[PDB]
């Protein structure tokens, strides 16, 4: 939210653009004036993964920063896993996965929110 | 010192000769001698035993009389009865089998290997994977034992190679 409260002007000198100039410094300088806040967005991860794998891959998950939702029983063998991971943690999470499973780590991802750096 | 003054006692098929500090025993299995050190006095019990003393209580003797007494032991059970240690063989396309006396294994090399029988010692393989070494002395015993133990480096992920009978090998995982 943006409050305009006070200002100058001239009577030659005023000018649309020169006053859109002026807020945009304005702005800049409010913003130089305090902290900014930097949101990232987050996609949630559901995989299916055989059960005798279940730690390694919460545990590399735990060093990816995932918060885990829950380990739903797929089938008698396989555990589908859902959490939310932010996307920089997901760019080469299909590779390590396929070794962290001999390939067996199929998983699906969609967005889910933004939110700001830990 | 604790197992110093515990006499050795002697199987009725047993003969030993003690000629000063010498000693020999001859037994079903063969016959070996040992010698014990100065400091250490070894006497025949007539009750059918071993008897070793020490003079003195200071250090030297007081280790050397644990060792003799020990040695003394090894030296009559092995005559009497024999030693024999058992080896197992883990991984896929690793064999062992002799080839006479000599024993011959595939250990994923490009080529086998071979090691040759040294005197007073036989080998036996039961299976291609599991193998027996015998003896009537404890330490060649365990240094050829040694010496087939140490053929493959040690394998903490898949755990191929030699291994002894119930040893437990300490094991990781490449995740990769």
């Amino acid at each position: 939210r943006v409050t305009l409260f006070d200002g100058k002007a001239h009577s030659v000198d005023s000018s649309d653009f020169a006053f859109q100039m002026a807020g945009a410094l304005a702005l800049r300088d409010a913003a130089a004036a305090t902290k900014i806040n930097l949101l990232e967005p987050v996609d949630d991860v559901t995989i299916v993964v055989p059960d005798d794998l279940v730690g390694t891959i919460m545990g590399d998950l735990s060093g990816r920063r995932g918060r885990v939702l829950g380990t739903d029983k797929h089938d008698a063998d396989r555990t589908v896993i859902k959490a939310e991971i932010p996307e920089v943690e997901l760019v080469r999470y299909a590779i390590d996965l396929r070794s962290m499973s001999h390939g067996a780590g199929q998983f699906r991802r969609s967005f889910a929110r933004y939110e700001p750096m830990p | 010192s604790r197992i110093g003054k515990q006499p050795v006692p002697v199987p009725s098929g047993v003969d030993v000769t003690i000629n000063g500090q010498n000693l020999s025993v001859k037994g079903p299995k063969g016959t070996l001698t040992l010698d014990v050190a100065e400091p250490i006095s070894v006497s025949r019990a007539e009750d059918g035993a071993i008897v070793v003393t020490r003079p003195d209580d200071e250090r030297r003797s007081r280790s050397l009389h644990g060792l003799s007494r020990t040695l003394i032991a090894n030296l009559v059970t092995g005559v009497t009865e024999g030693y024999t240690q058992k080896m197992e063989i883990f991984g896929v396309g690793y064999r062992v089998q002799l080839k006479g006396q000599n024993l011959e294994f595939a250990l994923g090399y490009s080529h086998p290997v071979l090691i040759e029988a040294p005197e007073g010692i036989t080998f036996a393989v039961e299976s291609p994977t599991k193998f027996s070494v015998s003896g009537i002395d404890k330490q060649k015993v365990g240094q050829i034992s040694a010496v087939i133990r140490r053929l493959r480096r040690p394998d903490p992920y898949k755990g191929k190679g030699v291994r002894y009978e119930g040893e437990q090998i300490r094991r990781k995982v490449g995740k990769t």
